[PDB]
């Protein structure tokens, strides 16, 4: 009954978004290239480093691991 | 790619004096022939003067005082 | 055998000249474990080893016989310095400790943190 | 004329979604197609060294874990020497060993408490 | 721009005038110059804080620049001697002051910038 | 533009293959130890036992959405739905459900529950309350309209993930511009308001309660165009 | 490696002068000269304090040998000096001058104003000065003349308070900083404060360990950020830096390791230094609440 | 601000087939099991389904796609670890995406993909926030795809295609 | 190595960057704008008003040009510019490091 509500304000928001200029989007498109950026967990891979770590720990266990004393607390 | 012209003499721009060098400002300007500068740089110029600087510093450092009080209380009751 | 934690295997007390010879750092000389420390230092000098080996060997390898006495003396020294044997008892049971006061001097001021209300 | 689901148009869009429109055609790409080989090798080597160091810290120095999370259940560790004997012999010897262990713990406690005056 | 805001003992008013408009005496400027320079300064500062900033949000940046552009179009339409235009100028000068950042990035292509005069070029004489 | 081929000792894509772990390129060949190769090679996985286990013991296709139009079950025999939240609602539900497992479990497991509570209190008051909890309290899981009452039923997530529905009169709904609340709740919108729409906030004048709608939420064209809401 | 106070003073002035030259490397610019002159003025103030302390020592004991002074100061501990209108304790005044010069050269609170401006130097010079060369001169002085400060009431009261305040201040400013070199400089200030607090605790081994860890990893991080800045064309602010992991692969991983070690983090070589500092922290201070709260904030 | 408003579409009488995978051409997961090629492709996709489930990567392997021009809706038959499912998509909600965008949408390092996963032809439903991946060994209906309703001149929107999905 | 003989500054051509590339990049940037309708009509001798760049659109285009060319343009120079010819000439002759 002539009351401003969800539909009215959704249309208002759509109009506000449409009023934006595509010039800024066009000039900045290059920034968010997926081929050029990734995440820190993806870049820092621990697969083979953990394998080398396991080798080193195994060597320690079978060389100096025997000569250790249990410390219960 | 492009054959650039030799570095411009414009890189160092000659400074031409347009104001009298007051004797009351002796050694208060770092004199130079290209980029003269004041002896002291004030980056925090949004603060008009030191007094307002003190006021702002204490008002904002109240938050750090509160943080210190809370941390000490937590360690004191534990 | 059957010696106190400060005495060494040979029950031999080193003199000032001997300490100066087998120069002992002031940190150790201040404590009571000089007698047990000197044999360990002499053993290490006779059988030098790398720092990596010292860190990775839990029994000090060759110098284990002397390190046993030194470790016992070190434990007793540090425990008596920080009074941890009484503090731990009070922490374990404050109520019983007050009931049969282990040390009223510490009991009267001890107050466990409210967060650690096990 | 062209329509979606066309392979040529799809390839063009995939290559041109993040292009640099201010550059000439054929050179309007922003991504780097590779990574410095020598730099990556050296970086991975040093990263592996650091990871190995962190793991050795975790393993041989669990003090941080003990004081941040508490002492977790320890995996079983025991010797099967007692299985050599069987019967009443085994029972009596096991009881004697248990009594000796309890007495040893008490002896350590009382010795620590008493020896406060050893150093004069 | 000479990028000498923090040098030569400028007062806060002079620094604010330099930031908003290229000149230290905006009165000499005409209406179009004032509006265009203020719009450029506002866009530059918004770009510095909401594009090249800490965890910048590009959608918020777009919305903010769109609102600023509409406001500045209205300002340009308005007459020079209008209290509404004066209010707009005061609002955006206050925004510039709010976004003022000590140690803000100064491009190396401007005078008085870091690395501006690291080398002395020898003349043909 | 590339001149690597002009030299015999220059690097090659075969030399760059090792970067595929840290660099995203379309697949070129399958290694012997890839999951796909192992599964397709080892005859054990071809067994009907393993195939049936895969078919049954995993996420079902029934729950998978099958269309871009959703008609959730009516809350009331005479009501019609307008708005519904898909993913953020489930995420909030699962987050608030932790209070039914972590909290009693923490009490019965931690050696120092008081220490845990003392750590949690300031954590809740800074960086957690405004981050998730207030947004969840004001979050609208679902919205329907009852025409006979001329009311709107709003579903919300409560403590421990409990779902409760409340009625609000259409005459008591108002639109609250984001400018009027941004300064009041800057922190809330700073760290926790990203999921919900900033410019589509409504509130009930009588009860002073806000309504946050998910950005990735489904709206009904018929519900929006119903004369009651227009 | 100075055998007497004269050689110590010579080395003091030499490091001051050479740091001035390094800061003023860009001699053509007068903006750099202002930072160089700021550092020069602070260094000259520290030289004044050190010279006056050495003069007091020479007047008391007719000797300038470091070993002789260390082994003799206890005899003269009971002495006092008659100044203008007050009878100041000799140990207290000597330790006051030494601590003043040490604070100036270690960039403690109040006297740290020159360190942020000293970043105008090229990154190698900045790393060398801020890691273990210029900012550790005060720590060296305290360690070398420890027998003096052990009998100093002023040292007991001042070292922990100023150290903790500097630690908190530097840590928070570094956290809120946006420039790489400025961040490292304020982190250096915070770690120098922590070193002062460690010396206050009084375990020289812990102080040495902290010094070594900080110096090595600060230098490494400085080198990494220098490579980053050179790639970014002398723009040291990371508001214009993004997605550099692929362009500088080695720098990314090296910086990761160096930073996790520098910033005391669990399961790293740099956790033990802070752990030992908190182990040794003393509790008899009157300002212990502020000291401990500042230390906690700086550590986090 | 883009809002997911639903239009309550329905299928038409005679659809036009646009996509038909040469493998999985049979009807039913049982037929896929009994067919040699289908079984091996299913095994190779098992990691694909694992990524769908545990890594929360919304994607679907699409086969036997049909188009309804009367209502402008695509009916997609998708293969999941459990069987074949039918889904409906509106052309207004379908946009193309690069393969790297598809990979980077997920924050977990995806398993090494098989060689029959067409990387060029990857599409994105914005309404469902989902990806559609086709099979390289497939047949495309040229006349079907050349339909007027599928033309870019009518389905093109710069803001939606280029600025809707910003993974960063 | 420099010869032992006296050598003078060699101002080869006033342009420090390829003026053709600078002009083409600037024209592409201008065409990207919404107000610009016909990229073909744009020439170096075309004024901003006739190509369709409003006074307010000009500052936006110039800010993006600064970002593209890695330089900062003073308000005085931007106001002095009257044609794409002047704009490209100034940009090309500009020493990017001042
Ligand atoms: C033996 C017993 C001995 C007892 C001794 C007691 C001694 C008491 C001394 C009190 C001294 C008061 C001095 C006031 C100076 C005002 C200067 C002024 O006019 O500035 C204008 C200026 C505003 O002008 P403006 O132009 O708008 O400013 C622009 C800014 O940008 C605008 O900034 P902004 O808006 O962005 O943010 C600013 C923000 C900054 O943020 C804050 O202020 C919040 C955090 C405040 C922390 C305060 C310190 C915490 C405690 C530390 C204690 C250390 C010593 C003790 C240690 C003991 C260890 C065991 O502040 C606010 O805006 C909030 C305003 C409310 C602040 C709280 C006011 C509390 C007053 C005291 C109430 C006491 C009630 C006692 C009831 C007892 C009942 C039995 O003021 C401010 O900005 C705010 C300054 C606030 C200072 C509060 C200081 C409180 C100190 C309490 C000490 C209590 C000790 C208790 C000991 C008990 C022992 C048993
Ligand atoms: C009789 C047969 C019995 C068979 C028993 C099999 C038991 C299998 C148990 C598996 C338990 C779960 C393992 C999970 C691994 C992934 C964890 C993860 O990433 O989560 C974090 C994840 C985020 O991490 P992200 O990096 O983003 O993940 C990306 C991908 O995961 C992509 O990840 P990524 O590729 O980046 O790295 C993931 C990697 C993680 O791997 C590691 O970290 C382990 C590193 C090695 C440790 C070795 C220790 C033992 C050996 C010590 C050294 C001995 C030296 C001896 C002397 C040597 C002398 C030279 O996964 C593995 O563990 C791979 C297996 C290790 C293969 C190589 C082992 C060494 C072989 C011998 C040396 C030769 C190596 C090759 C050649 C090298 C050059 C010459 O968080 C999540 O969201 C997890 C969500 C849940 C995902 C679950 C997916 C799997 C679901 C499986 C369901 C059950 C299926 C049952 C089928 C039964 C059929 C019958
Ligand atoms: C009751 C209140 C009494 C207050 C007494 C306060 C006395 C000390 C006041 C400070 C200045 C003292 C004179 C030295 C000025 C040096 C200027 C300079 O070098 O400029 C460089 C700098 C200016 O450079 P800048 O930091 O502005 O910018 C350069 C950096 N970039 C390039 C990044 C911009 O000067 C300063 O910043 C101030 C230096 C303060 C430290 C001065 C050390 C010597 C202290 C001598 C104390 C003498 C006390 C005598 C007895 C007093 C009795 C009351
Ligand atoms: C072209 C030549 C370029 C230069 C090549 C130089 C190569 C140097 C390689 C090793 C450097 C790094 C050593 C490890 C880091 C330090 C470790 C440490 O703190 O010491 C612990 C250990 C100390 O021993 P320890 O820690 O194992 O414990 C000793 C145990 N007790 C005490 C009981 C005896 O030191 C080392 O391991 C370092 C190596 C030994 C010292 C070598 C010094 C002489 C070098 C001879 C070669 C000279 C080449 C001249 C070339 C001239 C070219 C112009
Ligand atoms: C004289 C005694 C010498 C003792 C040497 C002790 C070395 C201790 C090393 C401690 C860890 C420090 C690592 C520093 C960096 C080097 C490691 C590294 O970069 O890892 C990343 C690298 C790669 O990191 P990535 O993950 O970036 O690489 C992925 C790409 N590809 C697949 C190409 C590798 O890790 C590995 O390559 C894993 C190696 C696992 C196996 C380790 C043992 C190798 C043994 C080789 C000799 C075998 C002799 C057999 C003789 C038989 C005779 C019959
Ligand atoms: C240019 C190249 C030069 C040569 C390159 C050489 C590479 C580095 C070689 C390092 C060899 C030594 C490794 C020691 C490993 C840690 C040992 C340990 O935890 O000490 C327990 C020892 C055993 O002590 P304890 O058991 O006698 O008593 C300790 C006392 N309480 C219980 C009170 C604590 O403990 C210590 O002495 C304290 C150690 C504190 C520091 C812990 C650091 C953990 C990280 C180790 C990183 C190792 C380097 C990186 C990986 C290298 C892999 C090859
Ligand atoms: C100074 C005073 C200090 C006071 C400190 C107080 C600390 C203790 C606080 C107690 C909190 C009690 C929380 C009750 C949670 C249920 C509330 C509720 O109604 O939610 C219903 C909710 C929602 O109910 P619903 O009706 O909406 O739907 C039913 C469930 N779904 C949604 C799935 C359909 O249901 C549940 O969450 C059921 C939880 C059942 C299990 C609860 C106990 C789990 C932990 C067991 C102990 C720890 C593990 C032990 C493992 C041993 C292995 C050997
Ligand atoms: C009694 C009133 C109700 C209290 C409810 C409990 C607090 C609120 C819910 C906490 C849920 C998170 C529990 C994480 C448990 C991790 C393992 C652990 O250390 O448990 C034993 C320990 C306690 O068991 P404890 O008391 O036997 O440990 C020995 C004592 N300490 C550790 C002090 C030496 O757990 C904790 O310390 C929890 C502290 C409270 C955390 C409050 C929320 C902040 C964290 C956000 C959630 C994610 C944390 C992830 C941590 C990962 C590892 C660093
Ligand atoms: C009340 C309980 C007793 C303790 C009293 C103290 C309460 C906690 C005080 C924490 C202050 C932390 C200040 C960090 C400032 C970082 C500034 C910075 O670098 O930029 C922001 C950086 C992010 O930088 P960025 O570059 O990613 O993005 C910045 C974005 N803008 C600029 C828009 C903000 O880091 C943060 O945002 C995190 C800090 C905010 C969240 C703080 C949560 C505090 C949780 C306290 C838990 C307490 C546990 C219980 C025990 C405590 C006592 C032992
Ligand atoms: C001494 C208390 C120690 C801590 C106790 C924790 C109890 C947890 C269970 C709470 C159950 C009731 C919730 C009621 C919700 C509601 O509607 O709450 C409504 C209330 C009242 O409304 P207002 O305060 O906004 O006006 O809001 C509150 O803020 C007060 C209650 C806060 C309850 C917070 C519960 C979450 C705690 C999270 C801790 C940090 C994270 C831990 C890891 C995940």
């Amino acid at each position: 009954a002539g009351r401003k509500l969800f539909k009215h304000y959704i249309n208002e928001n759509i109009k506000s978004n449409n009023e934006q200029k595509l010039f800024f989007y066009r000039v900045n498109r290059w920034r968010w290239n997926t081929k050029d950026n990734t995440t820190a967990p993806k870049f820092l891979r621990l697969k083979y480093p953990l394998l080398v770590t396991g080798v080193c720990l195994f060597a320690y266990d079978w060389t100096y691991g025997f000569t250790q004393v249990d410390a219960h607390h | 790619g492009w054959d650039r012209p030799d570095v411009p003499l414009s890189f160092n721009p000659l400074y031409v004096h347009k104001r009298e060098l007051s004797i009351f400002d002796t050694n208060m300007w770092m004199y130079d022939q290209v980029y003269p500068e004041y002896v002291i740089s004030y980056n925090e110029i949004h603060l008009v003067d030191q007094w307002k600087g003190l006021k702002e510093s204490f008002s904002q450092s109240a938050y750090w005082w509160a943080m210190m009080a809370m941390v000490f209380g937590f360690y004191f009751i534990n | 055998g059957h010696g106190a934690w400060n005495e060494n295997q040979q029950h031999y007390k080193y003199s000032k000249e001997e300490i100066e010879a087998y120069q002992v750092p002031m940190r150790i000389k201040a404590g009571p474990c000089v007698d047990t420390y000197i044999p360990l230092k002499k053993c290490f000098q006779e059988n030098p080893t790398s720092f990596a080996a010292k860190m990775l060997d839990g029994r000090k390898g060759k110098c284990a016989k002397e390190f046993k006495y030194y470790n016992t003396c070190l434990n007793h020294w540090q425990t008596y310095e920080n009074n941890s044997h009484v503090t731990n008892a009070y922490w374990a049971d404050t109520s019983k400790a007050n009931a049969d006061g282990i040390s009223n001097t510490y009991g009267g001021s001890f107050r466990k943190g409210l967060a650690w209300l096990n | 004329g062209t329509s979606i689901f066309s392979r040529q148009f799809k390839k063009a869009f995939n290559d041109a979604k993040y292009q640099n429109l201010t550059a000439a055609q054929g050179e309007t790409y922003s991504h780097l197609g590779w990574i410095s080989n020598v730099d990556l090798r050296l970086g991975r080597a040093i990263f592996t060294f650091g990871v190995v160091g962190i793991a050795f810290c975790i393993y041989l120095e669990p003090s941080y874990f003990h004081e941040t999370f508490g002492h977790m259940s320890q995996p079983p560790k025991y010797d099967l020497i007692d299985s050599n004997i069987n019967g009443v012999e085994k029972k009596l010897n096991k009881q004697i060993l248990h009594r000796e262990h309890n007495e040893h713990k008490l002896d350590g406690f009382v010795s620590m408490f008493k020896g406060s005056d050893v150093a004069k | 721009s000479k990028a000498y805001y923090f040098v030569k003992n400028f007062s806060w008013a002079e620094v604010s005038n330099l930031l908003c408009y290229g000149t230290k005496y905006p009165t000499v400027l005409n209406h179009q110059q004032k509006v265009t320079r203020l719009y450029r300064a506002t866009l530059r500062r918004v770009y510095a804080h909401q594009v090249e900033g800490y965890k910048t949000d590009f959608k918020q940046y777009n919305e903010n620049i769109t609102d600023i552009g509409k406001d500045f179009n209205k300002m340009l339409a308005l007459k020079p001697e209008s209290l509404e235009l004066q209010a707009y100028f005061k609002k955006y000068e206050d925004l510039q002051e709010e976004l003022f950042d000590p140690a803000m990035i100064i491009d190396e292509s401007r005078p008085y910038a870091a690395s501006s005069g690291r080398y002395y070029i020898f003349d043909d004489y | 533009g590339d001149i690597r081929h002009k030299f015999s000792n220059e690097i090659t894509d075969d030399d760059y293959d090792y970067q595929r772990a840290m660099h995203v390129k379309p697949p070129k060949e399958e290694s012997l130890f890839q999951l796909t190769n192992i599964l397709s090679s080892v005859p054990v996985f071809k067994t009907r036992f393993f195939l049936d286990f895969i078919a049954r013991n995993l996420d079902t296709n029934s729950a998978v959405s099958t269309s871009d139009f959703v008609a959730p079950p009516r809350v009331h025999e005479n009501s019609f739905f307008v708005y519904h939240s898909r993913e953020l609602g489930n995420v909030i539900r699962k987050y608030r459900s932790l209070e039914s497992i972590v909290l009693p479990g923490a009490l019965l497991t931690f050696t120092y529950p008081l220490f845990a509570a003392f750590v949690a209190i300031p954590s809740y008051y800074f960086m957690f309350n405004a981050k998730i909890y207030e947004m969840s309290r004001r979050f609208v899981v679902r919205m329907d309209v009852l025409p006979h009452l001329e009311m709107i039923s709003v579903q919300r997530i409560g403590a421990f993930g409990i779902l409760y529905t409340k009625l609000h009169r259409i005459q008591d709904l108002e639109y609250v511009p984001f400018d009027q609340v941004k300064e009041q709740e800057n922190y809330l919108w700073a760290i926790g308001g990203h999921g919900v729409d900033n410019q589509l906030i409504f509130k009930d004048r009588s009860t002073g309660e806000f309504f946050y709608f998910e950005r990735q939420g489904v709206w009904d064209a018929k519900g929006l165009n119903h004369p009651l809401l227009n | 490696s100075s055998g007497n106070f004269i050689v110590l003073f010579l080395g003091w002035e030499l490091i001051g002068l050479t740091s001035f030259f390094l800061i003023n490397f860009w001699s053509t610019r007068v903006g750099t000269l202002k930072a160089a002159f700021k550092a020069f003025s602070f260094n000259k103030l520290s030289d004044l304090f050190l010279f006056f302390a050495i003069l007091i020592i020479f007047s008391t004991t007719y000797n300038l040998d470091i070993l002789s002074f260390n082994n003799q100061i206890y005899l003269y501990e009971s002495y006092n000096i008659d100044m203008f209108y007050w009878s100041i304790n000799l140990i207290e005044i000597i330790s006051f001058f030494f601590i003043s010069c040490a604070f100036i050269k270690s960039a403690q609170f109040g006297a740290h104003i020159w360190l942020p401006d000293s970043m105008e130097a090229p990154v190698p010079a900045s790393a060398l000065i801020h890691s273990a060369t210029l900012v550790s001169a005060g720590i060296y002085l305290l360690l070398r003349l420890s027998p003096l400060f052990e009998l100093s009431k002023y040292a007991y009261f001042i070292l922990p308070l100023i150290g903790s305040v500097t630690a908190f201040y530097g840590g928070l400013v570094s956290a809120f900083q946006s420039d790489t070199k400025k961040t490292l400089a304020y982190s250096t200030i915070s770690h120098c404060g922590f070193l002062m607090v460690s010396y206050s605790t009084g375990v020289l081994e812990f102080v040495i360990l902290y010094l070594y860890v900080h110096g090595f990893f600060k230098a490494a991080t400085f080198l990494c950020v220098g490579n980053v800045n050179r790639f970014n064309r002398n723009i040291q602010d990371f508001k214009r830096m993004g997605g550099f992991y692929k362009y500088l692969p080695f720098e990314c991983l090296a910086s990761f390791v160096c930073m996790i070690n520098l910033s005391g983090l669990p399961l790293t070589l740099g956790f033990y230094i802070k752990h030992l500092l908190f182990i040794g922290l003393v509790e008899s201070y009157t300002l212990y609440p502020l000291i401990f709260s500042s230390l906690i904030l700086g550590a986090i | 601000n883009y809002y997911n408003i639903m239009r309550q579409v329905s299928l038409d009488s005679n659809p036009i087939v646009l996509y038909q995978s040469s493998t999985f051409t049979g009807n039913g997961l049982q037929e896929f099991y009994e067919n040699a090629d289908a079984l091996t492709k299913y095994l190779k996709l098992v990691p694909f389904f694992l990524e769908k489930n545990l890594y929360d990567h919304p994607k679907q392997f699409v086969i036997k796609m049909e188009f309804h021009p009367q209502n402008k809706v695509l009916s997609l038959d998708c293969l999941t670890h459990q069987g074949v499912l039918k889904k409906t998509v509106n052309l207004e909600n379908l946009i193309p995406v690069p393969y790297e965008d598809y990979v980077q949408f997920c924050r977990r390092k995806l398993f090494n993909a098989p060689l029959f996963l067409d990387t060029e032809m990857i599409y994105f439903n914005t309404f469902q926030n989902e990806f559609y991946v086709f099979d390289k060994n497939a047949k495309w209906n040229e006349e079907g795809i050349n339909h007027p309703e599928l033309d870019i001149s009518k389905l093109y929107n710069e803001k939606a295609w280029f600025d809707s999905l910003r993974i960063i | 190595y420099a010869p032992q003989k006296v050598v003078l500054r060699n101002e080869k051509s006033g342009y420090y960057a390829n003026p053709d590339d600078v002009a083409r990049r600037l024209i592409r940037l201008i065409s990207l704008h919404d107000k610009v309708q016909n990229p073909s009509a744009i020439t170096l001798k075309s004024t901003w008003s006739e190509i369709g760049v409003d006074p307010l659109s000009y500052v936006e285009i110039m800010l993006e040009a600064e970002n593209e060319f890695y330089i900062e343009l003073a308000d005085e120079d931007l106001e002095r510019f009257r044609t794409v010819e002047d704009a490209v000439e100034f940009i090309a002759r500009n020493f990017f490091t001042n």
